[PDB]
């Protein structure tokens, strides 16, 4: 387990310029030549040393979830008549016994139940 | 001078493909730390600077206030005695 | 200590399993020196390969190596370069697949040229491919450091 | 032509500190 | 709350703020169970809202 | 044969908080591989090297 | 340590100041804030806060950056704006210039909640015009310079002279005293903390069982930052018309 | 990187998977938590979970500690629970006898809802009254040394070779794979996690997008874990019967 020791300082750093041994090799081969006949601080020698394709993940369910909310852009039919319940006192209801899902995801839902009921290519009469 | 050595060191060891124009670079890199390292210098000091400053007057201010506090004491209790 | 060059090829980065493939590499004691995600263009994807100018599957190749984003890797470990083919096992996915069933291209491998990685061969071979993609990276100035080669790349380099 | 040699002795010392940090994580190991 | 006087004109227009604003419980119009209520600008803070038949301030 | 010489001369200096600067430059080493830190090379002087002020 | 304020706890902590957000945009905010950070490409994104406005259209302002560094004895945050109406889409928030600066600090009142609005002003008789979005991003940067508030020695400079966050910091030891409290773009060991603010302009209720502080701002009312101690959480939030408290000599 | 886990934000990333709370049991316990954990002097109390009964008043759990220490390579938290039915008042859930472990360990079903309540067990015919509160804290005690899930690496050792929060975690490099995830039993470098255990027993679902990663038992099943990358929380919460599911092999 001494090598992998040795591998694992080598792992080179992104943000700054080298690998933690690099920096070491630098910082000695300095002292080597620098050789404090008095003495030296470890901070100041190091700091004097060091000052000398995305990959995000996809939005398609996020935005998809986040579409629910507001109204739709126009680049418009008459959305279609549904009945329902009222779901947000369902999820107050739900909420207040302790069940359900939850307050957050009873807006969600609600508004899911929306953008299906008021469809014109799906011509819905009630949605639960 | 040195920056040639040292320059010719680095084109060795890293091995460029274009030795003089890395050479170049390494050279103004160089330069420019070369002020740099004084600058550092300067901006420790003087913070220091400022830090022992700062303790300094926090002491001198409480010093003040027990000089205050203990003559009010003297006149209060050799009052006592009179 | 033994570095090798590695590679996830655009056919396991479209199916999304880069992540596993890396983690499978660390979970087999190696150590990820760097990574990097490019896009490699078509000219630099011929001098890679510039050995098979004359290979006759060499277009099949080379347009399939900028079909997306590749995974340049950069592994370590004690006896890294042929621990890392011996990781991905035969070339042949059918091969490999026959022989070795939990291999690393017989599972994420589906052609003789889809097989979703490239590992190095040879130490030069690996120093160069280094070299190659992360001209950062420092390799063995010990080595280098002859003292009369030295002066032949001083004659070089005036 | 002096400055051959003097880079010699630069990357020998580069050298020396590199073999000197490979004996120091070494013993950081046993530590 | 019509009838309430309204505040007097700030800086920068000449219109007498109202004595009171609008607040909505969503953003588009066509949402179902709205509820809404009136916020007062004289005295910031007070609030009556109602739903149906139930009513807050 | 150098790498002797330069062995003492690191295990003569003392540090200016310490003594031995090769013993500290091991002490770092060891704190470091003991938990590797997030961002290691940033955690030399953050955490290691130096100590923040409300620490503790 | 946490790494970055979370709109939950803010909100769950500040809702007894009346810092509230509808639930709708609640909601809104729990999907878009994520989506906005990751286009722009930012390290951090909040939740800045929320004005009022006369037709109901309250503005929900969120504030991001990337990296903070120290400049002239400042931590200078590059900070971008963000607007919205409805919690779901995010607009920008574009600087504005020092002349209109003066102009836009010169109109008062509650925003109007129409961002193609624009307000005139007179001089020597040369009239300006000034859109809303100015007026807003002005009453936000007035806001920003005044508060900005985090704990102190809750941030550290690092060896590339950035300032990051200390990841060993213990906590707050007196958190009823402001001094426990510092402005955002003062750098860390300068010593300069709410202490050092005009004395008056800040309130703090510190309740020690739970270990959880208030700290209200009395020149900008409507600034709230609270800080729990036992979590070592802590965040702010404004709400309100954005207009500065000039009464406060007569009010204390 | 937490310190301990906060019920609002269990509450609010769990609510998917059915883990809720009543809303007047919620501001009870906002109340109640901190009160019992001062006056039992202890550093850490946490909702544990919920147990639901025949009449209706289901058990709240809470299980607090002090530290954690390495002992014959485990790590063991000298845990003390308390319950309630009404989330204001809690008392204690004292521990039961190794015998009595095994009887109660028999009984099935729901519970009654009533601590004064005691079954009966028959045996070679001796027959024995177990209380009810013995056959929850049995239950709770199952169902603890099945899951009790952390982070990996989360925790760390110090000088007094004592188990403490990892103040320098960065975080799960791959929050989709069981490797992430530890039980809270094992040692620091260990190198035991949850895939050691048997295959099938967990699940793993990853919002690779908002970054929350929901660990459930599919042994236990009502044991949720949630863990968010992007702010570096986790926290867990059981809610059920308390009965183990036997019919694994038949339902995988």
């Amino acid at each position: 387990s001494v090598a992998q020791a040795l591998a694992y300082l080598q792992v080179h750093s992104p943000q700054d310029g080298t690998s933690m041994y690099d920096h070491l090799v630098k910082l000695v081969s300095k002292v080597l030549e620098d050789q404090p006949k008095n003495a030296v601080d470890l901070l100041e020698t190091s700091l004097l040393v060091k000052k000398s394709i995305p990959v995000a993940p996809d939005a398609t369910q996020t935005q998809a979830a986040v579409s629910i909310f507001g109204d739709p852009e126009l680049p418009a039919d008459p959305p279609n008549e549904f009945e329902a319940e009222n779901m947000l006192g369902a999820a107050a209801v739900l909420d207040c016994l302790g069940v359900g899902l939850g307050r957050e995801l009873g807006v969600n839902i609600a508004l899911a139940a929306k953008r299906i009921g008021e469809d014109p290519k799906l011509a819905v009469r009630s949605v639960r | 001078g040195e920056a040639l050595a040292r320059g010719c060191a680095a084109a060795i060891s890293a091995q460029p493909n274009d030795p003089v124009e890395y050479l170049g670079l390494w050279l103004l890199k160089y330069v420019k730390n070369a002020e740099v390292e004084g600058n550092f210098y300067r901006e420790r000091q003087q913070d220091l600077q400022k830090k022992k400053d700062r303790l300094v007057k926090e002491a001198q201010s409480e010093q003040a206030a027990k000089s205050v506090a203990l003559t009010r004491k003297e006149a209060a209790d050799a009052l006592a005695l009179v | 200590l033994e570095k090798t060059f590695a590679l996830i090829k655009p056919d396991a980065v479209r199916a999304g399993k880069a992540q596993e493939i890396m983690q499978l590499i660390e979970l087999n004691g190696f150590t990820i020196i760097a990574k990097q995600k490019l896009q490699l263009t078509r000219a630099r994807a011929e001098e890679f390969y510039g050995e098979h100018k004359g290979k006759e599957f060499f277009p099949k190749l080379v347009n399939f190596m900028t079909s997306g984003p590749i995974w340049a890797l950069v592994l370590a470990k004690p006896g890294a370069i042929l621990a890392w083919r011996a990781l991905m096992g035969p070339t042949n996915v059918f091969k490999a697949r026959a022989e070795q069933p939990k291999c690393l291209r017989a599972l994420y491998g589906t052609d003789g040229t889809q097989n979703a990685t490239h590992g190095s061969d040879s130490p030069i071979s690996a120093a160069r491919e280094i070299k190659f993609f992360f001209p950062t990276l420092s390799g063995d100035p010990t080595i280098y450091a002859e003292p009369t080669a030295a002066a032949e790349y001083i004659t070089k380099r005036i | 032509p002096w400055l051959k040699e003097q880079a010699i002795g630069y990357l020998a010392r580069g050298v020396v500190a590199r073999r000197v940090v490979d004996k120091l994580v070494e013993d950081a190991a046993a530590a | 709350l019509d009838t309430d006087a309204p505040l007097p004109a700030a800086t920068g227009d000449k219109v007498p703020p109202p004595a009171w604003s609008p607040v909505f419980a969503s953003a588009s119009v066509t949402t179902r169970n709205q509820v809404a209520g009136v916020r007062s600008n004289r005295w910031p803070g007070a609030v009556c809202a109602c739903a149906g038949r139930h009513f807050t301030s | 044969a150098d790498v002797g010489q330069a062995l003492a001369f690191l295990q003569q200096v003392k540090t200016t908080q310490g003594a031995s600067i090769y013993e500290g430059l091991k002490a770092a080493l060891a704190k470091v591989l003991e938990d590797r830190p997030v961002n290691a090379v940033e955690a030399l002087e953050t955490s290691v090297l130096s100590t923040p002020p409300a620490a503790n | 340590v946490q790494l970055e304020p979370n709109i939950t706890l803010v909100l769950k902590h500040l809702a007894s100041c009346g810092a509230v957000v509808s639930a709708e945009q609640q909601a809104a905010l729990d999907h878009s804030i994520p989506i906005k950070r990751i286009e722009a490409g930012l390290r951090s994104l909040t939740l800045w806060g929320r004005l009022t406005t006369l037709n109901g259209k309250d503005y929900l302002v969120a504030e991001g950056y990337n990296v903070a560094s120290s400049k002239e004895g400042a931590a200078v945050y590059e900070t971008k704006y963000f607007y919205s109406q409805d919690g779901a889409r995010w607009s920008d928030l574009q600087p504005v210039d020092s002349e209109t600066a003066t102009r836009c600090a010169r109109i008062k009142g509650m925003l109007s909640g129409d961002p193609a609005k624009n307000y005139e002003l007179e001089e020597k008789p040369l009239v300006f015009q000034i859109p809303e979005l100015a007026v807003l991003r002005c009453r936000v940067d007035a806001i920003a310079t005044a508060t900005s508030v985090i704990p102190t020695d809750s941030t550290i400079l690092n060896a590339a002279s950035q300032v990051v966050p200390n990841r060993l910091f213990a906590g707050a030891a007196y958190p009823e005293k402001l001094e426990s409290y510092q402005h955002r773009f003062s750098l860390p060991g300068s010593g300069v903390t709410l202490s050092q603010d005009l004395r008056g302009t800040w309130a703090v209720q510190y309740d020690a069982f739970k270990g959880v502080a208030q700290v209200r701002s009395l020149l900008f009312p409507g600034y709230f930052f609270y800080y729990a101690a036992n979590e070592l959480t802590w965040g702010s939030l404004y709400v309100g018309d954005g207009l500065r408290n000039n009464d406060l000599i007569f009010m204390l």
